[PDB]
């Protein structure tokens, strides 16, 4: 759809710096999923018995994440000698995804 | 009779309300302005620097006031400001910070001997 | 008026029977909940310096479901004598929480 | 075959969507019983009960299912937590706990024997 509150990726940067070693703050173009899922979320009792082993409810819950992603590195600029090297998932498109898989 | 309202929508509502052509990059005519300040939207959707945004219009559109004969456009500080969190977005794309918003042909700060807009610190 | 997209408590009548041995099934009056938490849900990357990357996202997401509810039992006579005890939940509130909260 | 919609606006989506006529109060039409509940609107608007709404149109249009030749209706807890929070707010207006309310007059609680629903303790 178009619905611009959908499930979907969005863009955005932030500014990265190593905890650990002195290094000039890195700025990186990042992808997140965020909206909101068409499926209603739902939860019902279950019934048990000695010989039926239940949980206390059956739940339905979509939540908006990464269907596909990517790693990507990230190269610091750091004391003069050296590189230091984050990555992380860059996220290629979202879905809305069952809660507990 | 000095300074003209501002028709670029992106530029509306920042914190002036009229300008004066040319501008800071040598725009005869705000349709230019505009057109060329689209180049920038994607830059500004990324969230790059919340400063983005107001520093493009003030160097495109630059503050115009009845009081004096100048144009008022950013202070140094800010464009490096925003340059340092927007630049590496563009070469990420293959882009460079365009000669046009060199921060170093605006004055360095806002005081009686140039008028320039600052922003925040952080 | 009230939207029906919120969270809320549905009710209904069900019959509470053993899914297998043979009994004398009983109707009861039930709630479950259902629909759309307000709060968006989303998912980031998480950047790693260190060995590899751990858990690669941190993500929100709320879904709908009992807040409270009481604890019930009741005794079906099944083929014979014999007298089976069933346990269930009827839901008193629904609200909206965290998926892995 | 056996159950009707609910044509009260402000009894719409509460957690059941058809009901039956004659209701608990005795109306023999959701059109007499909507212009009875207009009367606890105010009540309603002061958020002297969270419960009160749903306790009222469980009253007036109870619910229904096809399952069953009975309508179901609040338990008396429902009926007592509404009241004690909502019969003081009537007495600064001069008006008493109608009768037709009396919580004394529902199941006392939701089991096998006695359909009725229940609400949150708190
Ligand atoms: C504009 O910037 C470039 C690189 O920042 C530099 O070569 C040049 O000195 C600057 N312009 C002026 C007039 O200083
Ligand atoms: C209804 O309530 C009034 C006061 O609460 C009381 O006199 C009466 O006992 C109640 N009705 C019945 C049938 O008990
Ligand atoms: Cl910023
Ligand atoms: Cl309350």
């Amino acid at each position: 759809d178009s619905d611009p509150r959908r499930c979907m990726r969005h863009h955005y940067v932030d500014s990265i710096s190593h905890p650990l070693y002195k290094c000039s703050s890195k700025m990186v173009l990042l992808a997140r999923c965020e909206g909101h899922c068409s499926q209603a979320s739902r939860s019902e009792p279950l019934v048990s018995f000695s010989t039926v082993l239940k949980q206390p409810f059956r739940s339905s819950c979509h939540c908006c994440r990464p269907q596909t992603s990517k790693l990507k590195a990230l190269r610091l600029r750091c004391s003069g000698g050296m590189r230091l090297t984050a990555t992380y998932r860059y996220i290629l498109s979202c879905h809305c995804e069952e809660c507990n898989s | 009779r000095r300074c003209d309202p501002i028709r670029i929508s992106m530029c509306q509502n920042l914190g002036y309300n009229v300008t004066k052509m040319p501008n800071l990059v040598g725009h005869e005519l705000q349709t230019d302005a505009e057109l060329q300040l689209t180049t920038f939207t994607p830059l500004i959707q990324y969230g790059c620097s919340s400063q983005l945004q107001f520093f493009l219009c003030s160097v495109y559109v630059p503050m115009c006031t009845e009081k004096i004969n100048i144009p008022i456009g950013p202070c140094g500080g800010m464009c490096l400001s925003v340059k340092r969190r927007c630049e590496p977005v563009l070469k990420e794309f293959g882009f460079a910070w365009p000669e046009s918003l060199n921060c170093s042909k605006f004055p360095p700060q806002n005081d009686h001997n140039h008028m320039c807009m600052e922003g925040p610190g952080d």
